[PDB]
RNA sequence: GUGAAAUUCUUGGACCGGCGCAAGACGGACCAGAGCGAAAGCAUUUGCCAAGAAUGUUUUCAUUAAUCAAGAACGAAAGUCGGAGGUUCGAAGACGAUCAGAUACCGUCGUAGUUCCGACCAUAAACGAUGCCGACCGGCGAUGCGGCGGCGUUAUUCCCAUGACCCGCCGGGCAGCUUCCGGGAAACCAAAGUCUUUGGGUUCCGGGGGGAGUAUGGUUGCAAAGCUGAAACUUAAAGGAAUUGACGG
């Protein structure tokens, strides 16, 4: 392939490669609402939260984490963020 | 002239590897650069296991093998002739001889 | 002479240079 | 008398036959179930006299035999065989005369039970002679 | 033991087959009798050389088709290939069995919804490639 | 000059009540002459006996050693001392290509006996596994050995010799092992492949009655 | 025990079979063109002590970096010093064989040593005979670690997580197969390429073969020795890679 147009990539090669060998650098990663049952509050958080994320108004973890990505709790709803 | 890319053994991101002796002469030989042969011989011969079978105390007892790992360095494994020579191509060859089932 | 050989000659032959040496 | 146990016919007894197949010389010692009282030991070496022959197949042939023959004449009628190599740090291929043995046992009548391997496999052994440079020939 | 026949007497073998196989028969001295006239030989012996091996050719020609040409088996390899189209395409099935992920091809390339198609249920398992190494 | 196999009588030897096969057979010893007591002559062998030949229709490849430490009137009385595997069965066992999880642990039963539980485990490929290879990581290795020296130790523990021994017999404990293990790294050749006794209490000799009779 | 023998141990029970006791080495098979480490090197279980790569990251500082005279740490084996221990193996040494001779290869015995602690030495074909950092330049299938995404299978449980396989993707490694990328004297090398179309940064280092890694001086060392290191003289070749032939116990 001689003549790959290196400057529109679709997005398919585009998401695959690493984030820094991207055309224009992208982070994988973003940022969640998760949702405790039985709690209103409505806590962000990243979604390779390093930490023990918990909520204010309850004694329970939210995300445990590990590698790559935090690990949410059974039980708990989530939805992304503006994509 | 180098006559081997991997030097005649398997170390690669190595160092040192420890030494085995050679089953033939005893021998100090790197583990992966010694010949390997895992033999699995039946504790009697061919010719004997009807004579076994009829003296057995059993009906059907099944006779037992001889695991056996053997190492040669390349001195003896060519003298013992279980390795050949062979030409600059076919040298560049890994696969193991074929068994000869029929 | 393997080259082995001829070194360790060569260092027999430097001490008893030396021990010659010494003795004066 | 015949200097044997009081057995019935259709049953047998059973001896523990010790064939220690090194090179050089081989062993037909035969001794009792538990091992410790032996019944009969020959060799090859002392049934052949040249020195060559004692792990020759033959000596081991003709010391079976005779293993055979005295078992019988005492009263034992079958045995086990528990095989073994010069074994250790050294090698551990039985030597030529396990084979010529073990089909002499069976081709004299006596009867075989349960054959084993008991050549002394270690998990790891003192420096094997020969010096780093092996045996050179 | 040293019966081996040379390229001479098998390459004018070949030519006589190849020039004169109506006029050939099983028998070997009927065979020698004709190159005389087909030929010209030096020797009786390489004559009857020749007429032998003449005979052991074409009996492997009835047998079979030998490299060296036959006029009549070259008609029937003929009308073997240039021949028999048999009555009924084998291209003409009136189902073919296809791939969802084909007909999703199909349908982007606007041949969808045709009636000779039939959606195969797609296998599950994934349980191809062979197992490397031995054993 | 005249042969010692004249003054040599015969005894019968008897397998425990945990095995259905009691004749094991028959070994010899020297008459009493002396302070040489054919009965002290008995004590203290071993009859390194197979399975097959003690119980009905089991494997070949488990072996049992039954030391002696009692003789009464032609028979003698063994006790379990012992189970091992065959050499060709364990060095069978051992393939390239997967790893060999290895545990001993020592134990006390209940009334006094020491043993030293020996266990193998072999990584099992998936029937639909390509990989040439199966390996366990390290620190799946580790759970698996801690898994099984937790294991053996409760199956000898809280419960008596003769029962142990009737319960290695099916190998129950490396069945247990097997199963055990799966969610965590599964395995297939799973055998207790060696106990070695290292104390015993004192020989009671009601046990060993009890042991050989009711 | 050997090709054959012999030295050697043996009716004072040697070899062999059995049960024990003790000692010191060594951690088989699993063990891989696999992992880790700066290299040397590292393989029985468990615990403890710190340490590390890769990965993950919309964490933080903001050029702090690369390479490096002098200098410094570590550095296989062997060797040296002191203290334990000395099973096996085994320089030196002794003997038996072999031989024309045999100060050897072979067999038997055996000191130092081989093992642990402490202290030296600083050398190896210490090799990938191949400096480090950075960029670019073909493909393919694997493999180890980490992360991500998926038909399905399996393990408990009632399901998801979690493991074990299957299929891909990404990052860092150990490598492999293929290629008229290109290079080279060729062998070969995806680096030994992007080098007369010669310049990314930087360290060391060679100038025909011997003499010679010698002499002398300096310096380190308990020593053995290590680092630095000539000249006279001698020589027309010495070498590297492939081709053909001859020869091969
Ligand atoms: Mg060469
Ligand atoms: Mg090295
Ligand atoms: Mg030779
Ligand atoms: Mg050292
Ligand atoms: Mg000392
Ligand atoms: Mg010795
Ligand atoms: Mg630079
Ligand atoms: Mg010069
Ligand atoms: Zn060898």
């Amino acid at each position: 392939p001689l003549a790959k147009d290196l400057l529109h990539p679709s997005p398919e090669e585009e998401k695959r490669k690493h984030k820094k060998k991207r055309l224009v650098q992208s982070p994988n990663s973003y940022f969640m609402d998760v949702k405790c049952p039985g709690c209103y509050k409505i806590t962000t958080v990243f979604s390779h939260a390093q930490t023990v994320v918990l909520c204010v108004g309850c004694s329970t973890v939210l995300c445990q984490p590990t590698g790559g990505k935090a690990r949410l709790t059974e039980g708990c709803s989530f939805r992304r963020k503006q994509h | 002239t180098k006559k081997r890319r991997n030097n005649g053994r398997a170390k690669k991101g190595r160092g040192h590897v420890q030494p085995i002796r050679c089953t033939n002469c005893a021998r100090c030989v790197p583990k992966d650069k010694a010949i390997k042969k895992f033999v699995i011989r039946n504790i009697v011969e061919a010719a004997a296991v009807r004579d076994i079978s009829e003296a057995s105390v059993f009906d059907a007892y099944v006779l037992p093998k001889l695991y056996v790992k053997l190492h040669y360095c390349v001195s003896c494994a060519i003298h013992s002739k279980v390795v050949r020579n062979r030409s600059r191509e076919a040298r560049k060859d890994r696969t193991p001889p074929p068994r000869f089932r029929p | 002479m393997r080259a082995k050989w001829r070194k360790k000659r060569m260092r027999r032959l430097k001490r008893k240079r030396r021990k010659m040496r010494q003795r004066s | 008398i015949s200097l044997g146990p009081q057995v019935a016919e259709g049953e047998n007894v059973f001896g523990v036959c010790h064939i220690f197949a090194s090179f050089n010389d081989t062993f037909v010692h035969v001794t009792d179930l538990s091992g410790k009282e032996t019944i009969c030991r020959v060799t090859g070496g002392m049934k052949v006299k040249a020195d060559r022959d004692e792990s020759s197949p033959y000596a081991a042939m003709l010391a079976a035999q005779d293993v055979a023959q005295r078992c019988k004449e005492l009263g034992i009628t079958a045995l086990h065989i528990k095989l073994r190599a010069t074994g250790g740090n050294r090698t551990k291929t039985p030597g030529p005369g396990a084979q010529s043995a073990l089909r002499a046992l069976a081709r004299s009548g006596m009867k075989i039970g349960r054959i084993e391997d008991v050549t002394p496999i270690p998990s790891d052994s003192t420096r094997r002679k020969g010096g780093r440079r092996g045996r050179r020939l | 033991m040293g019966r081996v026949r040379t390229k001479t007497v098998k390459k004018a073998a070949r030519v006589i087959i190849e020039k004169y196989y109506t006029r050939l028969g099983n028998d070997f001295h009927t065979n020698k009798r004709v190159c005389e006239e087909i030929a010209i030989i030096p020797s009786k012996k390489l004559r009857n050389k020749i007429a032998g091996y003449v005979t052991h050719l074409m009996k492997r020609i009835q047998r079979g088709p030998v490299r060296g040409i036959s006029i009549k088996l070259q008609e029937e390899e003929r009308e073997r290939r240039d021949n028999y189209v048999p009555e009924v395409s084998a291209l003409d099935q009136e189902i073919i069995e296809v791939d969802p992920d084909t007909k999703e091809m199909l349908k982007l390339l606007d041949f969808g919804s045709l009636s000779n198609l039939q959606v195969t249920q797609p296998t599950v398992g994934m349980n191809f490639k062979t197992p490397r190494g031995p054993v | 000059v005249v042969d010692p196999f004249s003054k040599k009588d015969w005894y019968d030897v008897k397998a425990p009540a945990m095995f259905n096969i009691r004749n094991i057979g028959k070994t010899l010893v020297t008459r009493t002459q002396g302070t040489k007591i054919a009965s002290d002559g008995l004590k203290g062998r071993v009859f390194e006996v197979s399975l097959a030949d003690l119980q009905n229709d089991e494997v070949a490849f488990r072996k049992f050693k039954l030391i002696t430490e009692d003789v009464q009137g032609k028979n003698c009385l063994t006790n379990f001392h012992g189970m091992d595997l065959t050499r060709d069965k364990m060095c069978s066992m051992v393939k390239k290509w997967q790893t060999m999880i290895e545990a001993h642990v020592d134990v006390k039963t209940t009334d006094g006996y020491l043993l030293r539980l020996f266990c193998v485990g072999f990584t099992k490929k998936r029937n639909n596994q390509i990989r040439k290879t199966s390996y366990a990581q390290h620190q799946q290795v580790r759970q698996i050995r801690k898994k099984m020296m937790e294991i053996m130790t409760r199956e000898v523990q809280t419960n008596d010799l003769k029962e142990v021994v009737n319960k290695l017999i099916p190998d129950s404990i490396g069945k247990d092992i097997e199963k055990a293990c799966q969610s965590i790294y599964p395995l297939h050749d799973v055998f207790v492949r060696k106990v070695k006794m290292l104390k015993k209490p004192k020989f009671e000799l009601g046990k060993l009655m009890e042991l050989h009779g009711e």
